[PDB]
RNA sequence: GCGGGGAAAGGAAACAUCUUAGUACCCGCAGGAAGGGAAGCCAACAGGGACCCCCUGAGUAGGGGCGACCGAAAGGGGGAUA
RNA sequence: CACGGGCCGGGGAGUUCACGGCCGUGGCGAGCCUAAGGGGUUCAACCCCGGAGGCGUAGGGAAACCGACAGCCCGCAGCGGG
RNA sequence: CGUGGGGUAGGGGGGCGCGGCCGUGGGGCAGAAGCCGGGCCGUGAGGUCCGGUGGACCCGCGGCCGACGAAGAUCCCGGCGG
């Protein structure tokens, strides 16, 4: 960690304080108004450089609708290569449980509640998920593993 | 009954502010080895009639007999330790009971020997 | 901004000077060039994981890692790898697949002139 | 293991001071070589000044309080600014008959301050834990090495070797007549002596606030837990610090900051020190 | 006094030129108001400021360019390295050929007599003995 | 050592099956009657009792049988009953000049809403975060910042 | 602390909806705290289990010249537990 | 011939919090950190616990819904050959 | 090594001083701080020493923190002039 004198102990001395002395250090109307204002009418050309051209859409205007975050489903997937990781981990630790003569993975008590399909799958499991994507049940399957779909 | 707190403001406070009963425990003065031998007590708060040797100041090594004591200053005064003043009378210098040993004791009040055995004791 | 200051840890700074002498002493200009990336500001410094020595790597190659070593991915293959720092993931996921990890001065003593030594960043 | 950790820096670099010994000796009460105890791994950790004055200043700055002024101070007074045209300044003043007399500005007599402490303000630097855990590791390595204890101004030329163990009997020890034989023996009195005359009334506005003196660090005593008769029995030695080895802070290890403190372990602490602060 | 080698005896006596010729700096009417005249170098950063800008006839502002030799900067007029002593365990580690020792303003003459008795034993210059301490000694 | 009861906190639909445990209010008095006790003799013995709670659960039931087993064999002491050891009622002045009657609970909306959502809380609520400045309070506009922060440094 | 009455300045770079703010202030009424408190609840077919206060959920849902700005609740972790 | 100061002494102005961007360093690292709070302490320090939660690890779409690389070429440094 | 050496607003880099704190080393009734004059050092902020006065505190170095530097605001308070 290194430390830094203030710009106050620089600005001793010097009128101004680093503001200038034409256009001095002033109230609000120095900043074009208090807060959040002015985008539309002289902070309209930072509308321009940043949101959408015509409609200035993420400064201003609606689009969409929001689904309800109270009966909608938050997603925690995981890819087959990070859950490769996962169950080497596992192994090591003793917590799986060998069922069937391949490892078995229960993905909800791990904490997570759909299965990807990024990375590779190196050994034969058997994957408990309420979800599994399309490349993801593939990948599984050409390890010799299986996909077994749990209704909520 | 003086302040336990360690800040020196209310140190200072609890003692110039300290009423007549708590100034008494700063007369206190060391006995002499007999009279230590002699009592079984370390110290007695001084008293007006008890001999006392001035151990520090000018005049240290004077002994004499404490003429007054004031608990508002916390002053003795004992003969020897005195001076003449530009209009010629004999005035007492204010000794801190601190500063002196008392070398003999006035037992003559029935309420310090009952003192006495608080201490020994 | 602040400008950048260099490292304040001082095993990093003799680090940096051990590189440039080994540099000047061999004429290699391998320890050089890896003095000045790890010598980098610290919201700049080179961070890399197991499983890219996957791809820009083979067995048998000695890599020196002008960084930390990072343990991601899974390591398939059988490599020397010297960096500035391992973590215990990365320590063990190169040892398992068959490599051995160097800190950069003990592949300067093994290989002085650094040859045949890949750069990974 | 420890490859990273103690880098080796040769030939072009040349080395330093050699690590602590794989053996700690171990002395008795009566000062005597008596047994020999491998080192922990807290030993071996590089000595990092930086990390110790960061770990240092994270503790000494979470005791500080907050200051402030009265919040309505230089503000409460009946004043106002009665224009230009009186031939006098434009800044506030008295309404009443101290009409004349300027208020409420910073510049006036009596103004309110204009920039003062807040109580909100953090005083406190945060440190995360591994970070403060390895800074104490550091630390207690800095006490194996003669150089920076010398350094950070103890006297050790009377110390048989370093870091100092003694035998876990010194826990017995009740009385400070008795400890301070223990600490004669063994060479550590020396150091102790040096903050007893060290001691001095500092200068400026501390003896008004009760902080009247400046008493130098002499010797931290190490017990193995806490509530051992050997705390109460060193605990009165001008400088001397005595904490269980599960107490140890960057307080205690750098005062000032500065790593390498003269430490007098005893053998049973070093044997709990192998499962703390790691 | 100090016998200096030869490079540094031309820069010395070059150094005494510079130190010889040196302005002194002050600022802008320093010489007329009372509230200021006691004041350090200060370089103002104001509109109309002519010293700043190096106008002829007026005063000069501070620069690096009349900085002195670098090899002897800093030293004695005698030549010695001066060496502030507040006790005589303090003169460990000086040569008297090397070092002129300048005691501290604030030790007490009871001391001083102990340190300058000791520093001259030693053959070393002693700059400020003082009044009082060369007088005893005189007197002895 | 009393046991703690242990409930299943309540499955939503965001978590997406994921569960997780909790310590309960109490235990249930099915779970109760499995080792022969009412709720007042469990009351009476120490242990929190929830009556609203309808479902029994084994684990709940071993760490009450273990325990009922030290208990019942003085091996262990247990605390005092769950039970109210005071009664201190105020006298109340001034009920309908402070809102406290029927009519007043109406009129502050405490018979068709709870407390937390009437308007006098929200008033009371708001003025507390405001006056310590505390989490959303201590800036003014924190989501307006935020928003059109994200646009520029997201753009 | 509880109930009622109740602004403006300022902000929005003007200003009226809006905000400021159910605030300043006023009227009334208690206690050492007050108020709240024991399912005509929340949930989602799996379960919690009176209340208040703290951390969080969260500047999320939503309100709004959909501008400025305003803004929860359930749930989780605690204090305490009747 | 623009305005301010009779003189001297003392006083007199970029602060703090929250949030966001960025930099310089430090710790850990596919993970990082605990908040409230709890135990102990030589007692606001300090040691230990507390992972709730937040950020990261996956994006696209209003939404329902779906959900991802080592193949090739140029080529700085570096390395090897002349 | 440089056909290097002006510079307002502004950006960047280092240093001096003031009050306190964590360390370290010291001085002081054989005279601390402060005040008046003077020598020396430093481009400079400043440092340091000598003589007088004064009568109890203070300083060097490393680190950290601020109610931290005035010539001016028809500046504020006091004192005192032509
Ligand atoms: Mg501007
Ligand atoms: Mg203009
Ligand atoms: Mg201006
Ligand atoms: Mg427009
Ligand atoms: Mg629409
Ligand atoms: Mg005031
Ligand atoms: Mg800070
Ligand atoms: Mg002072
Ligand atoms: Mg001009
Ligand atoms: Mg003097
Ligand atoms: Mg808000
Ligand atoms: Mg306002
Ligand atoms: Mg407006
Ligand atoms: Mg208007
Ligand atoms: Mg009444
Ligand atoms: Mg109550
Ligand atoms: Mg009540
Ligand atoms: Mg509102
Ligand atoms: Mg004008
Ligand atoms: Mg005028
Ligand atoms: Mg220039
Ligand atoms: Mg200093
Ligand atoms: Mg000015
Ligand atoms: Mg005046
Ligand atoms: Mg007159």
């Amino acid at each position: 960690v290194r430390r830094f004198k203030r710009a106050t102990k620089y600005r001793r001395g010097s009128r101004t304080h680093g503001w200038g002395r034409v256009g001095q250090h002033r109230k609000s109307g120095g900043s074009g108004g208090k807060g959040m204002v002015g985008f539309h009418k002289h902070k309209w050309s930072l509308v321009m450089k940043y949101g959408e051209s015509g409609t200035g859409w993420p400064f201003y205007g609606k689009h969409g609708f929001k689904q309800p975050e109270t009966i909608s489903v938050e997603w925690r997937p995981i890819n087959v290569g990070r859950l490769a990781e996962l169950v080497k981990e596992l192994r090591e630790r003793g917590e799986v449980r060998e069922e069937e003569g391949r490892l078995v993975v229960d993905l909800l008590k791990l904490g997570y509640n759909k299965l990807l399909g990024g990375g590779h799958m190196d050994v034969p499991l058997v994957v408990y998920t309420p979800v599994a994507s399309k490349a993801a049940v593939e990948k599984i399957a050409k390890a010799g593993g299986e996909v077994r779909i749990v209704s909520l | 009954p003086f302040t336990a707190s360690a800040q020196p403001r209310k140190q200072r406070l609890s003692l110039y502010a300290a009423p007549l009963h708590l100034r008494r425990k700063l007369l206190n003065a060391k006995l002499s080895p007999e009279l230590q031998k002699k009592l079984g007590v370390k110290r007695l708060p001084v008293r007006r009639g008890d001999t006392v040797l001035i151990m520090r100041g000018d005049f240290k090594g004077v002994t004499g007999k404490v003429v007054k004591v004031d608990l508002k200053r916390v002053r003795i005064f004992v003969e020897g330790a005195t001076r003449t003043n530009s209009r010629g009378q004999t005035v007492y210098y204010p000794i801190h009971p601190s500063k002196v040993m008392i070398v003999d004791v006035d037992l003559s009040d029935k309420a310090r020997q009952k003192l006495i055995e608080r201490r020994k004791r | 901004p602040p400008n950048p200051t260099g490292p304040t840890n001082r095993q990093l700074r003799m680090l940096i000077r051990f590189l440039r002498k080994a540099a000047t002493a061999n004429s290699a200009n391998i320890w050089r060039a890896i003095a000045e990336l790890v010598e980098r500001p610290r919201r700049s410094r080179v961070v890399v994981n197991v499983g890219k020595l996957n791809r820009v790597a083979n067995d048998g190659d000695v890599v020196v890692i002008p960084g930390k070593l990072l343990g991601g991915g899974e390591l398939k293959k059988r490599v020397v790898v010297a960096a500035v720092s391992v973590t215990p993931k990365a320590w063990k996921k190169v040892v398992e697949a068959g490599g051995e990890v160097l800190t950069i001065p003990e592949l300067v003593r093994r290989n002085p002139k650094g040859s045949g030594v890949k750069i990974v960043i | 293991l420890l490859k990273f950790k103690l880098l080796d820096l040769s030939p072009y670099i040349k080395p330093a001071e050699e690590r602590p010994p794989e053996a700690l000796k171990v002395y008795d009460v009566n000062g005597q070589y008596m047994a020999d105890i491998e080192t922990p791994i807290h030993f071996y950790e590089p000595v990092r000044p930086d990390l110790i004055r960061r770990a240092y200043l994270s503790a000494l700055s979470a005791r500080f309080q907050p200051k402030g002024v009265y919040e309505g101070a230089g503000k409460e007074h009946s004043c106002e600014s009665f224009g230009v045209g009186l031939g006098i300044a434009r800044i506030p003043r008295y309404k009443g008959h101290l009409w004349p007399r300027g208020c409420f500005a910073p510049n006036t007599r009596g103004g309110r301050r204009a920039h003062p402490p807040r109580p909100e303000k953090k005083l406190h630097e945060e440190i995360n834990w591994k970070e403060k855990n390895l800074a104490i590791r550091s630390a207690i390595a800095a006490t194996a090495y003669k150089s920076w204890v010398a350094a950070r101004g103890h006297m050790v030329e009377k110390v048989p070797s370093l870091p100092l163990v003694v035998s876990g009997d010194a826990e017995k020890i009740a009385k400070a007549k008795e400890a301070k034989k223990l600490f004669e023996v063994l060479g550590l009195w020396p150091d102790v002596e040096r903050a007893a005359e060290g001691v001095k009334i500092r200068a400026g506005k501390g003896k008004m606030r009760g902080r009247r003196y400046k008493e130098p660090k002499s010797v931290l005593v190490v017990v193995s837990e806490l509530d051992v008769p050997l705390i109460g029995a060193v605990r009165n030695f001008p400088g001397v610090d005595v904490v269980p080895v599960s107490h140890l802070n960057m307080l205690v290890l750098a005062p000032g900051g500065v790593p390498g403190r003269l430490t007098l372990w005893t053998a049973t602490a070093v044997e709990r020190l192998k499962g703390l602060f790691l | 006094r100090r016998e200096l080698p030869q490079p540094l005896k031309r820069l010395l006596r070059l150094r005494l030129q510079m130190k010889r010729r040196k302005p002194e700096f002050v600022r802008i009417d320093q010489w007329r108001y009372k509230r200021i005249e006691d004041s350090g170098w200060r370089n103002q950063r104001t509109l109309d400021n002519k010293i700043r800008r190096k106008w002829k006839g007026w005063p000069k502002p501070v620069e690096v360019g009349y900085r002195k030799p670098a090899a002897v900067r800093g030293l004695h007029p005698s030549g010695f390295v001066e060496v502030l002593v507040h006790r005589p365990e303090d003169l460990a580690g000086l040569d008297p050929k090397v070092h002129a020792v300048r005691i501290g303003r604030t030790v007490g003459l009871r001391k001083r007599l102990e340190i300058v008795k000791k520093a001259r034993e030693l053959g070393f210059y002693v700059l400020n003995p003082g009044k009082e301490v060369v007088e005893l000694l005189k007197k002895e | 050592m009393i046991p703690k009861p242990v409930v299943q906190v309540p499955r939503s639909i965001k978590s997406g099956g994921v569960t997780k445990w909790k310590e309960g209010r109490g235990f249930s008095l099915g779970e109760l009657k499995e080792v022969g006790l009412n709720a007042e003799q469990a009351r009476l013995l120490g242990l929190p009792v929830d009556t609203r709670r309808d479902s029994v659960w084994p684990q709940n039931v071993e760490a009450l049988r273990k325990w009922l087993i030290e208990v019942l064999e003085g091996k262990a002491t247990p605390p005092e009953p769950t039970l109210p050891k005071v009664v201190k009622v105020k006298r109340k002045r001034g009920r309908a000049f402070r809102g406290l009657t029927s009519a007043g609970r109406r009129s502050r909306g405490l018979i068709s809403t709870r407390f937390r959502e009437t308007h006098n809380y929200k008033f009371k609520k708001k003025a507390k975060e405001r006056r310590l400045k505390k989490r959303h309070e201590a800036t003014k506009g924190l989501g307006n910042v935020l928003r059109i922060s994200r646009i520029i440094n997201e753009s």
